[PDB]
């Protein structure tokens, strides 16, 4: 699709067998989702860093469907004010900025 | 990084 | 334009008579820049909100050149870890997400 930016670019994703809403966020390096239970192995990752760090679980090569596109990428799972699709998954879906 | 918003 | 997302989408802008670099940030509602001196009237705005609010100066209808596109929009001036072009100005330059 072509998504204009007059509203926040929130899209439906399918992950860990659930439908969720997440923000397409070109200002975010990584994808962070809360309230999802992913199978298999993970390692802790420290993110944020201003005021302190937040510890999340990093899952690699996660199958995720973003707005219809089935892709694979790293998903960080942990508390987040809003679910965020970062650049790491936007590259996978072939998402570009255009003007 | 990771940047959003809010007034 | 077409900007891919393998790296952070940092672009050159011209504002207040200076050349600056800023991040095209679809996750940001507003545009926040630091270390620019803008002429004329402003009003304080409280932004952020997690852990406290940050007070910035809101300047309306600021002429700004973003990647060669001369546009007009609100610029918040205040300290920010990265200069951020938010959706408010991305709409002005006609910037969309595409996949």
């Amino acid at each position: 699709p072509q998504i204009t930016l007059w509203q926040r670019p929130i899209v439906t994703i399918k992950i860990g067998g659930q439908l969720k809403e997440a923000l397409l966020n070109t200002g975010a390096d990584d994808t962070v989702l809360e309230e999802v239970n992913l199978p298999g192995r993970w390692k802790p990752k420290l993110i944020g860093g201003i005021g302190g760090f937040v510890k999340v679980r990093q899952y690699d090569q996660v199958p995720i469907e973003i707005c219809g596109h089935k892709v694979i990428g790293t998903v960080l799972v942990g508390p987040t004010p809003t679910n965020v699709i970062g650049r790491n998954l936007m590259t996978q879906i072939g998402c570009t900025l255009n003007f | 990084r990771v940047l959003f918003e809010a007034m």
